[PDB]
C-alpha cells in the first residue's frame, strides 16, 4: 500500500482547491479539442503526408518554406471561428473569481490557439509562441497578425487532405517584412521541435513553479520537453498536482490527482 | 534544457 497511485478523488482535490492561493494550470492541445482543433496525437496529426512534428521544425522551413507556411495558413484559417469551450471558460471564470479574492491562477500553455486569451484569461504565458504572431527572419521583429490570408499568395492554399499538391510559392510571395521597408521573409512565431523557448519565459515559468501551492496539468501528453517536465518539478516538491486528460500520461503516476475524461466536463467541475 | 523536443 505503500506506493502512491493518483488519486480520483474530486472531494479531496477540491479541499486543496478551496485554499490555495497560487494555482498554476498548465495545458496542452486537449484542453483545445472540444472547440473542434483536433490535437495532433491521432488522425489530427497528419496534414497532408506529413505529421505535425516534422512540419513545426527550422529546418523543414529552411528546405521548404512554402510548405510550412501552408500548414501554418491551413491553422489560422481554421482557427479564426473556433469558440472557447467550457474548459477554457472554467479556466478564466476561476481566474477571475479568485483574483477578487487576492488568489492567484496563472496559465502556461503549450497552444498557439490564443482560445485561453478568447476565453478571458489574463495571466497566460503562451510558451510556444502563438498562431497569430510573425518573426522576420532578417530583423527579427515580432508583430501581431490576423490577416485572412496571411499574404495574397496563400490564398485559397493549405487544403489539408493527403493527394492535395503543393502550392510551391516562390520565397519572395510568402509573408514578408513591411517594418521600416526591410522586406525579409516571416516566420510563423511559433517555437518549433529543436529549438529553444524565450529564455525570459522560461524564467516566469519557473518562478510561478517555484512559488505555486496548486497545479493542473490539463489535455497535455507530457511527451513535449520542457513543458513536460514542468508539473512533474511541482509534484516532486511535495506540491498536489491534478492531471486531467481523457488518458494516462508517461508522467500520470507522478501527480497526486488524475481525473480522467474530457476537461470540458472535468474542469468546470473541478473549478466550481 | 531550453530546447523543444518529444520523448519516447
Ligand atoms: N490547439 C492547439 O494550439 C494545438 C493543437 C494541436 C497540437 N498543438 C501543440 O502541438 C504539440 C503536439 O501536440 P499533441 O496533441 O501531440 O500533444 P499534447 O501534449 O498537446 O497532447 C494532447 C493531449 O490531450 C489529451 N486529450 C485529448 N482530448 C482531450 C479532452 N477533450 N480533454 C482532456 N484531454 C484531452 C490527449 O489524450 C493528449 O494527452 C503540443 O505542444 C500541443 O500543445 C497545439
Ligand atoms: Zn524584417
Amino acid at each position: 500500500s505503500f506506493t502512491a497511485r493518483p488519486s480520483s478523488s474530486m472531494a479531496d482535490f477540491r479541499k486543496f482547491f478551496a485554499k490555495a492561493k497560487h494555482i498554476v494550470i498548465i495545458s496542452g492541445a486537449g484542453v483545445s479539442a472540444e472547440s473542434g482543433v483536433p490535437t495532433f496525437r491521432g488522425a489530427g496529426g497528419y496534414w497532408r503526408k506529413w505529421q505535425a512534428q516534422d512540419l513545426a521544425t527550422p529546418l523543414a522551413f529552411a528546405h521548404n518554406p512554402s510548405r510550412v507556411w501552408e500548414f501554418y495558413h491551413y491553422r489560422r484559417e481554421v482557427m479564426g471561428s473556433k469558440e472557447p469551450n467550457a474548459g477554457h471558460r472554467a479556466i478564466a471564470e476561476c481566474e477571475t473569481r479568485l483574483g477578487k479574492q487576492g488568489r492567484r491562477v496563472v496559465v502556461i500553455t503549450q497552444n498557439i490557439d490564443e482560445l485561453h486569451r478568447k476565453a478571458g484569461t489574463k495571466n497566460l504565458l503562451e510558451i510556444h509562441g502563438s498562431l497569430f504572431k510573425t518573426r522576420c527572419t532578417s530583423c527579427g521583429v515580432v508583430a501581431e497578425n490576423y490577416k485572412s490570408p496571411i499574404c495574397p499568395a496563400l490564398s485559397g492554399k493549405g487544403a489539408p487532405e493527403p493527394g492535395t499538391q503543393d502550392a510551391s510559392i516562390p520565397v519572395e510571395k510568402l509573408p514578408r517584412c513591411e517594418e521600416a521597408g526591410c522586406g525579409g521573409l516571416l516566420r510563423p512565431h511559433v517555437v518549433w521541435f529543436g529549438e529553444n523557448l524565450d529564455p525570459a519565459i522560461l524564467e516566469e515559468v519557473d518562478r510561478e513553479l517555484a512559488h505555486c501551492d496548486l497545479c493542473l496539468v490539463v489535455g497535455t501528453s507530457s511527451v513535449v520537453y520542457p513543458a513536460a517536465m514542468f508539473a512533474p518539478q511541482v509534484a516532486a516538491r511535495g506540491v498536489p498536482v491534478a492531471e486531467f486528460n481523457t488518458e494516462t500520461t508517461p508522467a500520470t503516476n507522478r501527480f497526486r490527482f488524475h481525473f480522467q475524461g474530457p476537461c470540458g466536463t472535468t474542469l468546470p467541475e473541478a473549478l466550481a | 534544457t531550453a530546447r523543444k523536443s518529444t520523448g519516447g
